């Protein structure tokens, strides 16, 4: 990306010359993936403000 | 021909890649009859560059 | 490019790292200036009017 800009336009990736739909599929991995934050964790995956 | 003297009015940053650009003509006609941009439905001869 | 008002004339245009607008008119015809990546409800478009 460029800097100064946001990706929040939400879509189903592609890996290219292979259009794909649903939730999952080959060559089709989600964009997104969350953090499951919690007290366990230790540094490096503490989360920071 | 004359000359250009462009001055800043308005600097806001938005921050959005922008690639499509589109005029409104703000186009109207009699009330009578509602076009609705289909044909005609204009009654100007303005230009715009 | 010469765009007059007499009929239709709203193409889009590509946002070609720049671009210039100019319009005479004895009157307030020219009102909006919608931008946009793609002007639609999925990705943020600019809207001016």
């Amino acid at each position: 990306l460029k800097p100064f800009e946001r990706d929040i336009s939400t879509e189903i990736y592609q890996a290219g010359s292979t259009p794909c739909n649903g939730v999952k599929g080959f060559n089709c991995y989600f964009p997104l993936q969350s953090y499951g934050f919690q007290p366990t964790y230790g540094v490096g995956y503490q989360p920071y403000r | 021909q004359g000359f250009s003297a462009l001055e800043p009015l308005v600097d806001l940053p938005i921050g959005i890649n922008i690639t499509r650009f589109q005029t409104l003509l703000a186009l109207h006609r009699s009330y009578l009859t509602p076009g609705d941009s289909s044909s005609g439905w204009t009654a100007g001869a303005a230009a715009y560059y | 490019t010469w765009f007059h008002a007499k009929r239709f004339a709203n193409p889009v245009l590509p946002f070609n790292d720049g671009v210039y607008f100019a319009s005479t008119e004895k009157s307030n015809i020219i009102r909006g200036w919608i931008f946009g990546t793609t002007l639609d409800s999925k990705t943020q478009s600019l809207l001016i009017v």
